[PDB]
């Protein structure tokens, strides 16, 4: 684990964390920057659609 | 001089180890009679 | 009322109020990372936590924390407290000491630790800052102990490991 952040690569973790990415809240432990971008400072995820194409869900079903 | 050759100071491989002993974390002091300093310089 | 920490998005074209899971959290980065630990780490509390656990569980994790319990011991005992593990401050060993190996490397990390700096009031773009940090943090392993994590060569004409603080320490 050192090694994966002593030269700053990889995350490490602070205070508080109420959610649980499968699992309660890492004390100290470290995420990958996409899933600590994701829930952390949360993640709205885009998915773009091909032209003149219809969904088969509502505006926020 | 004909004279008597004086005392031996600190050998320079006692002050060259405290610094290549300063030079990391390693902090190497030398110590007087109750626990204190003493100067090699 | 809400359910989870999150962020506000007051939506008037469903007429409802999604919390996206967004709360605030904070952590930090590689050497700086333990540094934080290193601080916080109440020595005495984790003395008490290991005294409960050596005493008290079977022999696989007790003796765990023995081990543990020595450094943490050490510590506290002696007084000199372990933050300081952490390089921030690199000594310079004297000019006439020596008269080159260790040059060298000690240019590197000048280079880079001002290299940095630079790079620091210029733009901060994190690709760059990490990338940057990265090398610093190998430099300031070089001049101590090169060979522990890959090793530096003087330019083409020697593919020669530069004798490191550690490397004049020991050996035959």
């Amino acid at each position: 684990l050192e090694q994966v952040l002593y030269f700053s690569k990889y995350i490490v973790l602070d205070p508080k964390g109420a959610i649980l990415n499968g699992v309660p809240v890492e004390k100290r432990q470290l995420l990958t920057d996409e899933e600590y971008r994701e829930l952390r400072y949360g993640k709205q995820e885009t998915y773009p659609l091909p032209p003149g194409v219809d969904a088969l869900v509502k505006d926020g079903e | 001089k004909g004279e008597d050759v004086p005392e031996p100071s600190v050998p320079e491989s006692f002050r060259v180890l405290v610094k290549e002993l300063q030079a990391l974390a390693l902090d190497v002091q030398t110590l007087d009679e109750k626990d204190n300093p003493v100067d090699i310089f | 009322k809400s359910d989870v920490y999150g962020r506000v998005e007051v939506d008037l074209v469903r007429n409802v109020v999604r919390v996206v899971e967004s709360y605030d959290i904070d952590a930090r980065m590689g050497a700086e990372a333990i540094q934080q630990l290193l601080k916080e780490l109440d020595l005495e509390a984790l003395e008490k936590e290991l005294l409960e656990e050596m005493k008290h569980p079977s022999r696989a994790r007790r003796a765990k924390a023995r081990k543990r319990l020595e450094v943490v011991r050490a510590f506290l005992d002696s007084g000199n407290r372990p933050e300081w593990m952490i390089l921030e401050a690199v000594p310079v060993l004297p000019p006439d000491l020596r008269p080159s190996d260790l040059n060298d490397l000690y240019r590197r990390l000048i280079n880079r630790n001002n290299r940095l700096k630079k790079l620091l009031a210029q733009g901060a773009p994190e690709i760059i800052i990490r990338n940057e940090k990265r090398m610093l943090q190998e430099a300031v392993d070089a001049l101590l102990d090169n060979g522990r994590r890959g090793a530096p060569v003087t330019n083409p004409g020697s593919d020669r490991p530069l004798r490191s603080l550690t490397d004049i320490l020991s050996g035959k």
